């Protein structure tokens, strides 16, 4: 048996070129204590067609992104620890000039 | 014949054989036990305001093996050897054999899911030949075949929508229910297999060819017509008649006329001066049909989006695929990076744009008194005479579509392209048989108690496609089907570093021209 | 052959050829361990204050096969198709084959039930074709087969009554014990199967026709008889006769007569004026057979309840089923709106009702003194010619019963519809072998200790039926089975939201119509 948290932190991201450079955090409800020591598991699961790739797993709360051409983004974060399992989900929408 | 030994191999090939291939595909399937062995009674109102989405249904433990995606069979490559040699295709043959069954047992025991497999559970396979289940195979639902054939693929679970009663979610008495274990269907262990051959029916060739040349522009701009056209009056009533010239197609006698038409709305992607924050919905080309109104993309045959070198495109008429796989019922808001939005360009010789009025005609009756007046129509259906161009098909889109079993049709192209079949492939039904639990006493009710468990195993389907041969004396090099890029960041049609399959645009089959 | 091999395939269909049709049909069954591998002895005293409920006899850990319902071999549809094209139908043969047998074992340690399955373990089945056992089967007992072909079913634990002394649970000296490990049983692995063939002897097709035609009222109404009534005596002694006019029905002269009755008490469904706070035990008719008094309902055959389009039924003559099955040994007081209560108003014209007096015979000897007097009777039996209409049967009631081997019988029809057959099929009994736990020394009495298993498996049952086909000039159309529901909630023989099969109402057969 594993329990549950909250992850929340925005779902819209909505930024636009030329400033696509963008780094998304990784708010935990409830407060955590210091000994418990957390796992993330950032996975793109939507990307625009013509995306080379630049996002790997970082297994930390921050995510680099660089490289986006226009589109949506869609990012599956799991957030696993001792006896704690959350997971939550991010838009970021990409524009054009 | 047994658990030790293998009940059929990978084949996964093609072989062009002069005006013919067949085109061989293994894929590795997974099966869950949907519903939890039971049927049951899938129904819905107006969802999004719109009474159309209502239905009554049922939903069936069964799945079903759905190949009707061009890429199921065919490589790009395979693709790219036969949209710029050919000038026609059609399928002949198809041979689907299922082979390797084998069924986990997944036993959750403190939550420590342990996987292992049953030698004697059987799994049900029939195929339905007769074409008396409600065929929901042509339809443009997911659970295909990958592209990619190392990718392992989930069978969709098979549910049917018949007869509801007033718009709501509740059935009339016409409205039927079809038990798919009331059909013969071959147990299957870990060393069965199950083979069926079709044969398909006399279909036209689907023309993959773009006109190399004007409806309206048939004639020889050299020489002129024998026939007069009306061009205006006198002083008085009297009538005055000039000379159809050389090359003015404007004004020439025309004997061929386009194909049929309704004025969708154009949008302008790339740049786009599109009018801001439209939700698209209420104006959108409907079609009631007994009672409620639906969208009914694409439209008819006979039109096109997209004219040329124009970002302007009719979003109502084409078909938009998506680059990757989704996940189901998701409503995430896609943008135009993320689509494959599909243009129809390469037959605007012969059919109409669909964000423009086809034409006009007079309204009144002229006099000394009333001036001759026009007016311009939305929508033109078949006329006698009319010559259109089909659909085209993608790599990324369907195969066939079945015609509805009424009492008549007009000529039977599917709107979302393919070829229309009377009778198409039989749609491969399976499911896990159920294995109960432990039941230690009788009783009446039966029973709900099941060991879970799902089964997996390869299917290989074999197309065979009669190709009709290009034969032209164009001189000039044709535009086909090159592999275009101006620095790649990664190779499209083929995996990234995270091992996902990558396509980026939708390859067509009008690459050949020919003239009319 | 073996076990990663399927030892038979998933036939259920049915195929209607001329006037014969095949019903197959595959069920999955459970078999649990019964008694924990040992005979024992059941007996039992008066429960419900009732002696006729004092039994004694012997129940066993086999299970056994129980087809004997109209359901277990039809499917609505081609029930449909039958009881409205057709006069009569009859078994012709049978066919039964067990096969895909697997056996789990359980085995519970420490809370945590781990069932996984034994390759080595046998299931021993033998068919009863010399009828040496008491058949058990005709007598509308749960454990059949289910209507609808996905649901599993566990098989019924046989157990059988033999003679009781004075209506105690003790035994007489009659009282008999059958071992049924003294038949030849065939061993079956889980790579064997049980193939068994029957032919049904010569039965009477059933009667699927209603009357178009009173008894009463086989003259016509035009032309008169040339035989006279007598009608009243003069002043005198003197008698007096009048002429059958043409269409007096109510005192011409007979030739036919009804069939037995037996005067029933007439419940009001519906709306009902009923008795409020009957207990309805103490006043229904019994048939006292040496010693105790027993219900038997339905009475034997020639008599109807419920007229036509009336609320009142003798619901001692009736059918009445479940609209589900029930859990076994419940006290719940189900209502009107649960049950399918049966009707047989369709053979009205031919046979008596239940809840009214048959006639009126003369009770002294008139005289100039006594004045002629006649009295009401509630029951007569078989008169020489006589002429009654069997049971109906239905889409969930029992096919056959077994004639009881005594001296002699009259015509054999049972009571509670269906055919009545001298040598039906015989009975499929099942066990699991017992599979002994850990003996680790010798010792003289048996063991008791044993694997605690089940096993499952697949059975069909392929019927063969002979039809007899309808020839009527009748110009008007008939009354048929439609599927007539005003404003459905769920679509009928079929399954719900839950995955339960829904029926609503019991579907009889005589809906054709035919004139005496």
């Amino acid at each position: 048996v594993i329990k549950e948290l909250v992850v929340s932190a925005g779902e819209s991201v909505q930024i636009t070129l030329p400033k696509n450079e963008v780094q998304l955090n990784a708010y935990v409800l409830q407060e955590p204590p210091k000994g418990e020591t957390y796992t993330y598991d950032w996975q793109l699961i939507t990307h625009p067609r013509d995306y080379s790739g630049e996002m790997e797993g970082k297994h930390s709360q921050i995510l680099k992104l660089s490289k986006l051409t226009p589109g949506l983004y869609e990012f599956k974060v799991i957030v696993e620890g001792q006896n704690a399992h959350g997971e939550g989900y991010v838009n970021v929408t990409v524009k054009p000039e | 014949d047994g658990v030790g030994n293998a009940s059929g191999d990978w084949h996964c090939d093609s072989t062009w054989m002069g005006d013919r291939v067949v085109t061989k595909s293994t894929r590795t399937w997974v099966l869950p036990s949907y519903n939890n062995h039971q049927y049951r009674e899938i129904k819905s109102g107006s969802v999004d305001g719109s009474n159309a989405n209502a239905y009554f249904g049922y939903s069936t433990p069964w799945g079903y093996f759905d190949f009707n995606r061009f890429h199921s069979h065919w490589s790009p490559r395979d693709w790219q050897r036969l949209i710029n040699n050919y000038w026609g295709f059609r399928p002949r043959s198809l041979r689907v054999k299922i082979f390797n069954i084998q069924v986990k047992e997944v036993t959750v025991q403190d939550s420590t899911t342990t996987i292992a497999n049953n030698l004697t559970s059987t799994v049900q396979v029939f195929t339905d030949d007769d074409y008396q289940l409600p065929y929901v195979v042509g339809n443009g639902t997911e659970g295909c075949l990958p592209a990619f054939p190392p990718q392992v693929f989930t069978l969709p679970q098979y549910g049917y929508a018949t007869l509801n009663r007033d718009n709501t979610e509740n059935p009339t008495e016409r409205s039927s229910f079809f038990c798919l274990e009331y059909f013969p269907s071959k147990m299957l262990r870990t060393g069965n297999n199950f083979e069926f051959t079709y044969n398909f029916e006399e279909v036209p060739f689907h023309s993959s060819f773009a006109p190399s040349q004007n409806l309206f522009k048939l004639a020889n701009p050299l020489v002129d017509q024998y026939l007069y056209r009306f061009v205006s009056t006198n002083n008085t009533g009297g009538v005055q008649f000039n000379k159809n010239l050389a090359g003015r197609y404007a004004n020439t006698y025309k004997n061929w006329f386009p194909g049929p038409m309704g004025r969708t709305q154009g949008w302008n992607l790339g740049s786009g001066v599109n009018r801001a924050s439209v939700s698209a919905f209420a104006t959108t080309n409907r079609m009631e049909l007994e009672g409620a109104s639906y969208q009914v993309p694409p439209q008819p045959n006979g039109m096109t989006n997209n004219l040329q070198g124009s970002n302007t495109y009719a979003l109502e008429n084409t078909m938009i695929f998506n680059s990757q796989p989704a996940n189901p019922g998701t409503t995430a808001t896609y943008l135009e990076g993320n689509m494959l939005i599909t243009s129809e360009s390469e037959t605007q010789p012969v059919n109409r744009v669909a964000y423009n009025v086809g034409g006009q005609m007079a309204t009144n009756n002229q006099s000394s008194t009333t001036a001759p007046a026009t007016g311009t129509y939305n929508l033109q259906e078949i006329v006698p005479g009319s010559v259109w161009m089909e659909r085209d098909v993608y790599l990324q889109g369907p195969i066939w579509a079945k015609i509805p079993e009424t009492g008549a049709h007009f000529h039977p192209s599917p709107a979302m392209g393919g070829f229309g079949l009377k009778h198409p492939p039989p749609m491969m039904l399976i499911k896990n048989t159920p294995v109960p639990g432990n039941i230690t006493s009788f009783s009446d009710v039966p029973v709900s108690s099941f060991i879970t468990q799902y089964s997996t195993g390869q299917v290989t389907v074999e197309m065979e496609w009669e190709l009709k041969k290009e034969n032209s004396k164009r001189w000039n090099p044709e535009i086909q089907y090159t592999n275009n890029y101006n620095d790649p960041q990664f190779v499209d049609f083929a995996p990234d570093s995270t091992g996902e399959y990558r396509t980026t645009r939708p390859i067509g089959t009008r690459y050949l021209t020919r003239p009319l």
